[PDB]
C-alpha cells in the first residue's frame, strides 16, 4: 500500500489531471512491478498427485503443501523430507479404509505393494497438533491411486 | 551437469550442478548440505521423472542401483528461494542417461511432483546473473506469464 | 474397539483399540512406536485366537 | 604423508604432517582454526568422502 500511495504521488507531481484518479485491478504492475506471484487458488483444478491442507505454523494460519506422489514403486509410503510422523499413520488409516474400501473405488487388488506413495510435508514437523488435514489427503490418495 | 543459476552477493554466475549417475546402492545424497530447497525439489523432480523412465532410456532401478550426488553449489540456496528446480530436473535427465549435457546453457525454474512446473520469482535477478557471467540462454517456468510482460 | 486401560508414563488413560480388517498376506504390523512386548503380547492374544 | 602445500601469508612454509595410519570411520577430526569458506569446504569434504 505503501508503493502504490508512492506511485501514485509520483504520478501525481508529474501533474493533475484530475482530483480523483482511479486504482483498480491489472493498473497495479501499470503503477507497480511484476505481480510478485500468482494470485490466489481457489480455482487451481483437477490435478492427479497431491494436497494441501489446512493447518496453523506459528507464523501462521496457512495451508501447506503437502506433497503425495502416485509413483508406480515397490509399495510403501515415502514421506520424503523428515516428515511429522501424524501424517504417516493418518496416511496409513486412510490407506487402511481404501484397502479395506478398494473394491469400492476402483483400485486394484493390491497397491499397498504395488505402487509406492512419495510423500513430502513442507513443514518438517506439524503445524497444528494431529493430522489437521487428515482426510484431505485421504482424499488425494484415493483421487491419485484412482489414477484420477 | 546442468548449469544451474543464482542471483549471489559475490558476483551473479551459474551454479555448476552436477549431480551423479553412479552405479551403487541406488540412493540420492546431501552434498551442498541444503536439504529444504534441492533434496525436496529434486526428490518432487524426481518422482515426475519417475514418470516415464523409459522415455530416456533410463533403467528403471536406478533408485536401486544408481546412488545420486547431487550438487547445487554455493552449499545451502544462494538465493535464498526456490528458483533452481527444472535444473536439478534437466542435471538428473542428462546424467542418469550417462550422455553428455550442453554447455553454454545456464538455466533457471522450479519443477513441481506433478509433472507440473511452478511460477517462480527472482527472476529478473536471474535473466541478469547469466549475461554477467558470458551466457546468453536460460529456461523459464511456463506458468510465469507475466514474467515477459 | 475396546477400552484398554493402562499407565501411560504420563498418567492414567484408555487406550482404546483401533483396529483393521485389512486384506493382504497375513502380516502384523502395529503402531505408536511401542515396546516389543506390546508385539508380542497382541502375539498371545493372536495365538489364542488361533 | 602428502606435500599439501599451502603458502602463509606471513613468509612461507611447505604445510606437512606426520601420519598415522588408524581407519574405521569417517571422523577425521581436527581444531584447525579455519576459515568459513574452508569451512563450508570442510562441509563439503564431508560428502567428499563419498
Amino acid at each position: 500500500l505503501g508503493k502504490i500511495a508512492r506511485k501514485g504521488a509520483k504520478f501525481w507531481l508529474e501533474g493533475a489531471w484530475e482530483g480523483l484518479r482511479t486504482i483498480d485491478a491489472s493498473d497495479i504492475p501499470t503503477y507497480l512491478g511484476i505481480p510478485r506471484y500468482r494470485p490466489d487458488k481457489a480455482e487451481t483444478e483437477p490435478q492427479v498427485g497431491t494436497a494441501q491442507g489446512l493447518a496453523w505454523t506459528p507464523v501462521g494460519g496457512t495451508l501447506l503443501t503437502i506433497e503425495v506422489a502416485a509413483v508406480p514403486g515397490s509399495g510403501k509410503l515415502s514421506l520424503t523430507g523428515q516428515l511429522g510422523e501424524v501424517m504417516k499413520e493418518s496416511a496409513q488409516a486412510a490407506l487402511t479404509y481404501l484397502r479395506a474400501h478398494t473394491q469400492d473405488y476402483g483400485l486394484p487388488e493390491d497397491f499397498y505393494n504395488k505402487v509406492d506413495l512419495h510423500v513430502h510435508v513442507p513443514d518438517g514437523a506439524t503445524p497444528k497438533d494431529g493430522p489437521a488435514a487428515g482426510i484431505t489427503m485421504a482424499t488425494a490418495i484415493a483421487s491419485a491411486l484412482s489414477r484420477r | 551437469t546442468a548449469q544451474g543459476l543464482a542471483w549471489t552477493p559475490v558476483g551473479g554466475t551459474l551454479l555448476t550442478i552436477e549431480v551423479a549417475a553412479v552405479p551403487g546402492s541406488g540412493k540420492l545424497s546431501l552434498t551442498g548440505q541444503l536439504g529444504e530447497v534441492m533434496k525436496e525439489s529434486a526428490q518432487a523432480a524426481l518422482t515426475y521423472l519417475r514418470a516415464h523412465t523409459q522415455d530416456y532410456g533410463l533403467p528403471e532401478d536406478f533408485y536401486n542401483k544408481v546412488d545420486l550426488h547431487v550438487h547445487v553449489p554455493d552449499g545451502a540456496t544462494p538465493k535464498d528461494g526456490p528458483a533452481a528446480g527444472i535444473t536439478m530436473a534437466t542435471a538428473i535427465a542428462s546424467a542418469l542417461s550417462r550422455r553428455p549435457a550442453r554447455m553454454d546453457i545456464a538455466m533457471t525454474g522450479e519443477v513441481s511432483l506433478r509433472g507440473k512446473v511452478m511460477p517462480i520469482g527472482g527472476v529478473k535477478e536471474k535473466l541478469l546473473a547469466a549475461h554477467q557471467a558470458g551466457i546468453h540462454k536460460i529456461v523459464l517456468p511456463k506458468d510465469n506469464e507475466a514474467q515477459l510482460e
